[PDB]
């Protein structure tokens, strides 16, 4: 549920960047790949993550496994919004995302 | 007022449906086909009825929903049409625009077929219901219409946008008719003052098809909880210092510029149309003319009030 | 030749589907939506694949197939398109127009998207296959095209009709392009001479959608078995006489005319019945764009009217202020 | 399977003719009743019944009952075509229908 | 002023050419193809030059010519272009827009190709000539241009109309750009004051084609002699009584109505398109918007002068 | 097969016409305008008929004809269209595409107007005639159509190329529709098998214009005589040796590369040369209509700017009048 | 040259009216057919004849003969304009045409 | 008729090469002169002269003289093709051109 290790993963963002980006780097900074993760999952194009974008970021199939229940996803997203969001806008900004 | 985006009562693309074939936090029933980029509530077949409702109920007194939709037809006449519901319970099936009759709440109807015969369709009709009344299907609910409007929302070049705001016991419906791709381009359609609705209810959308046939696609649905500026409670001592925020944001912007440079260099490294661009330019020019005339109207209002104040001296 | 209507390999409205929501004697898979009047093999959403195949195998050496369909799009480009198959096995799902590749039989592809880039599509392509030859999806099967026929079958006012006749090892495809309500207006499209197809196989229809989106509806599908012109047993013993035929057809005609007369006075007896036009459910894409452009000019007219009213009001206010000074 | 009592039923065709023709007069002649039965089930216009029209004429959705299986329906229609159709055209004409 | 239509110096359809293949009272030379409904002065082939001039010379001091033409090209660049001449003698051949250089008179040039490179083409250039000067072909005659204008007259939906008026030693060029089918819809383009031209001369038109190629069609050419209202001489005692004129005209109108009835009855007795009608409606709506804004400008000028007069008190 | 270029039955640019204004070895009649680069067989005026025919008769049993042409119109409908003939006599003038009726030979008609009303044109129709059969002008020759091929050849960015091959009594018509600058991109259009044509006849091209108007230009016309694949006399005695061939082709290549190098430094030596683009001389009819509609909106913008300037002026005047009062 | 007998011709206006009008009258008044002649030759559609329209009306081929010289046509049209036209507009109106 | 003195003429090809190449140096080699003659008259690009290119190469419009008749031109080109062309392709190649 948006763990520090899940965000700080060098290969998940590399797998996302395939096709759109043809630049396989050797090794990147944890903050660099975290910024890449933040930019990748903002589908709407507004630099403002919300609950739906986080739900897409957490429960996408990749490449078999049982999907997570809706209650667990609701609890995880509610916890993320409660902990990280501070302006109570319903959106997660990178200023609010910098904590984790 | 202040708006908080509620994810539990909203859906949008481009990942609208998951691998299970169900919209997250929503339940669809009928002929609705939830796709990955839109929900086809009722396709262009004969006698189609579809509904998509929230699984959980809402818990806010002032709210606002932004609904993006398309109603595309093979002909110049339409089906029964669309409806956006704030009800007390999920009907999910019925003869009123694909949803149940005898509801308790508000329903904004987008009617495409003129059953009454007054040549006043397609139209937007706000209908409230305390729980016990039958919707006059053959008269477009003209008797029960708390308010009414008249906009054409079919076969437009761009998606039609609707903003429905329940604030201070007043319901306001503002519609971007779909001639411009701008998201915030709403124009006033209808308003009901001093209307009482249940304090908790289900948000839903539904669409129905009759003798003719239109495709009723819903591209997005976003629900915002509205709180008054006076009622907004401040919660300090939780945010980080503004200097740290600026230090974060400057390198955020620098790194997004670097990302844009990388994207461009490896889009050019690794290998619209005429007429469509011309049509887009035509519609942009029409929108520019409309905006310039609106500015002229504002300037005329300014000189009008200036002359009134000069006369009042 | 002589043609016999084979009902077990055919479907047709206006009662296409039963109470179970399935086409009788046919099996549908994918995103196909069978309705009571047509089968929407692939709807107008992104990446839709649909197929309807015969449950039982056909054993006619000389056959005729009449397919009535519509391919309707909001734009000027289709997405993937349609396919009529006479295979030996049911493809179900796959990348070849919503059906599996490496088929053993004949397949008539109604391609509406030009993958190769020669701007020759939409076109009807007759392709035969033995089982091991693949189909080049990105080249529209131009190398394997036994017979191509450049016909535009999208967004027509009337349903497009196709007649595929396999007779004496000749496959003739004749297409009514759907400009007239007349059913029997088949114009020549293509012909393949001396083609060998499997002796027994399944009939099928399939459709697919890609990046763009079209509605691929099939209103009817009629299969006729054709017998040899001279190798037909007459068997006149079952026929009774011409006297009973003469005693029956004229009372049938009398019943028809009496029913017409008995229906006419009550058709106008209840005037609550309402009708709809026919031209209003057809408009070309360019005509629709021009009508949208004309529709977008009403806002400018209304705003100019508001400006004129406000300017007249300020002019009258200025005149009344001048009068007040004097 | 196209029984003599099935075609000679007043209530069935009275239910069908409701709405389209508002003339319930009295008991009808058997030949008139059979003519109405033949004309009402030809949903196209060709004065020619076939297998699909017969399948619609057998498995009604009238106002419960289990749907007839495919095999029994196929056997019934094949028997009707074998007994009544004589020109082997695949259609049943009124001259062919009047025998049974 | 008063206008008298001179038939000897005019041509128009729909019977422009006679059986002899020659335009009456006009002489054509070059690649000009006089047809029955227009004159193609220079077709869309490479290096085409054509001229059509009057056989006789004009004998009026104040005049006016209305020229209807089309310049249609396969591309967005044009040929050398058109020219309307009032000269002293028929050149009929030459390198200046298909007509002779070193002329004595006035020439209104419709240039479609920018030889100078100032991105000021297509344009309308009035050039006078006393008899001895060379037209700067590679600079569009910018140095010799008495006046200039800038209108686009190529590939318009409707024919482009031009009115050139020589009145009181002033030459005025007004152009209907061709967005409306109205004949009298001219807009001001250019004006030259105190210009002297020969008292008698030939009226001509010419067109030339270069590396690219446009079709230069002339649909009509009407020449009106203009006389001053003060100089207009009255000639009474020749006309018939006004009562007889009314008696004639009432039955003229009655008989033309009867003719219309007969035409309709035997058009229905004896036995445009979608999109084209839609385009015509689009252009009509644009013209309506333009006319309404012009009316608003007139009203604003009215209130402006009213406020100025009020201030002057 | 082996193909030999017959110059006496051909014409090309960029010197198509001599100083006398006539096409060498060809005779032109009607409203045909021969230019130095193309022959405008029928210009874009009303009721134009034009023909260019070979002066001498051809005597090839197996031949090939390559025709490069453009049919350009200001609208979406053509007028009458083009025709390529291999007759026995010169038609000159007549009602059949600007040439006389009742011809004895083959005629490939490029029809751009739908006279019959089935909305199947533009189309290419192969019609043979023996001398007594008329041509139905008001039915597009549908009854006499030996082979029809629905191809749109009007308003294309590149010239349309047609290859008509009469070989072994088979007439194959293959058409490059003119979407690419590549010359050798011939796609199949139609084929007539076992057709008898006169043993010797005149080649010809003709065009006609009706109520509407198209420009019918022919840029080139190439006639090749085809010999039998095996019935070709080798005659190797006239060939000298491969040694002289090797002494010649390499000095030809050396001359070519030396000329390129000797031209490159003076191509940039004089920078007064100017060039033109290629896409700018092509625009679709619907795209042109939309561009005209967009062009018509500039007047509204200019008038609104004038209105805004005048309203600002009157606002400043009102403010200065208020200041003057105070 | 616009003689009284030339204007008063039933068969000429009948030949002009073929195809556009399918009403062959038996006999018409001289003023009736004169009005028909005036309405027929106004090609522009303004009820105002001029020199060019008269030139078309005089020298059209019908159904061979040497065409009239330009000088004779100029003289005839100038005479018609001098005699009939009174407002000096250059146009011939039916009020001015009623004299002949 | 493609004479040896005609191809071996400096003034002719000097007139042709004016404008396209601004390099008049000196007297050229006969083989270079012949190569320039062959290359300048192939108005298309195929390195292949034919009858039409030869007809243009014979009847110049240089700066008078009567135009050559069709029969003499036909005879000249037919003689050139009969003598020089050896593969019977209808074209004249540089190997075929170098013989004469
Ligand atoms: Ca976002
Ligand atoms: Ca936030
Ligand atoms: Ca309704
Ligand atoms: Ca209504
Ligand atoms: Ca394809
Ligand atoms: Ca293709
Ligand atoms: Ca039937
Ligand atoms: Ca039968
Ligand atoms: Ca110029
Ligand atoms: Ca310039
Ligand atoms: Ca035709
Ligand atoms: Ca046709
Ligand atoms: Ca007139
Ligand atoms: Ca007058
Ligand atoms: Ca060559
Ligand atoms: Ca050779
Ligand atoms: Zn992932
Ligand atoms: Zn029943
Ligand atoms: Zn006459
Ligand atoms: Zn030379």
């Amino acid at each position: 549920g948006l763990d520090k290790n899940t965000v700080h993963d060098q290969e998940h963002i590399m797998e996302h960047l395939e096709g759109v980006i043809n630049k396989p780097e050797a090794e990147m900074s944890p903050q660099e790949l975290q910024l890449h993760y933040f930019k990748m999952h903002d589908y709407d194009g507004n630099n403002l993550l919300d609950g739906l974008e986080l739900s897409t970021a957490i429960t996408h199939v990749h490449k078999q496994a049982p999907l997570m229940s809706e209650d667990e996803l609701i609890n995880i997203i509610d916890g993320v919004l409660r902990d990280d969001d501070k302006n109570n806008d319903g959106y997660i900004d990178y200023a609010e995302f910098a904590k984790s | 007022p202040h708006r908080r985006f509620e994810y539990k009562y909203s859906f949008k693309g481009p990942h609208l449906v998951q691998s299970d074939g169900t919209v997250p936090f929503w339940a669809h029933a009928g002929n609705a086909i939830p796709s990955s980029d839109q929900i086809r509530v009722a396709p262009s077949l004969k006698s189609q009825r579809g509904s998509v409702w929230t699984k959980t109920k809402a818990a806010f007194e002032n709210w606002e929903v932004e609904v993006t939709f398309r109603v595309t037809g093979r002909g110049r006449i339409g089906a029964d049409g669309l409806a956006i519901w704030y009800a007390e319970n999920q009907g999910l099936e019925g003869p009123v625009f694909g949803s149940a009759d005898l509801w308790n709440g508000v329903g904004i109807f987008f009617d495409s077929f003129d059953n009454d015969g007054k040549k006043n369709n397609p139209a937007i009709v706000i209908i409230g219901n305390n729980g016990q009344i039958h919707y006059d299907h053959q008269n477009d609910g003209a008797s029960q219409a708390l308010a009414s409007c008249q906009r054409d929302f079919r076969n437009k070049p761009y998606p039609v946008r609707a903003k429905i705001t329940y604030y201070q016991n007043t319901l306001t419906v503002m519609i971007n008719n779909g001639f411009t791709p701008d998201k915030n381009d709403y124009e006033f359609c209808a308003k009901v003052e001093n209307m009482i609705i249940p304090a908790q209810g289900h948000f839903g959308i539904s669409a129905a098809t009759g003798g003719l046939a239109d495709d009723h696609d819903v591209l997005s649905f976003l629900t915002f909880q509205l709180t008054e500026p006076g009622k907004e409670p401040p919660t300090p001592d939780k945010e980080i210092s503004e200097k740290e925020k600026e230090k974060y944001q400057e390198e955020f912007e620098h790194f997004q510029q670097e990302l844009d440079k990388k994207k461009e260099e490896f889009q050019k490294g690794h290998p619209e149309s005429v007429g469509d661009r011309e049509l887009r330019q035509v519609f942009e020019g029409q929108n520019r003319i409309h905006l310039e005339i609106k500015q002229l109207n504002r300037q005329l209002d300014m000189i009008l009030d200036e002359q009134r104040r000069y006369v009042s001296s």
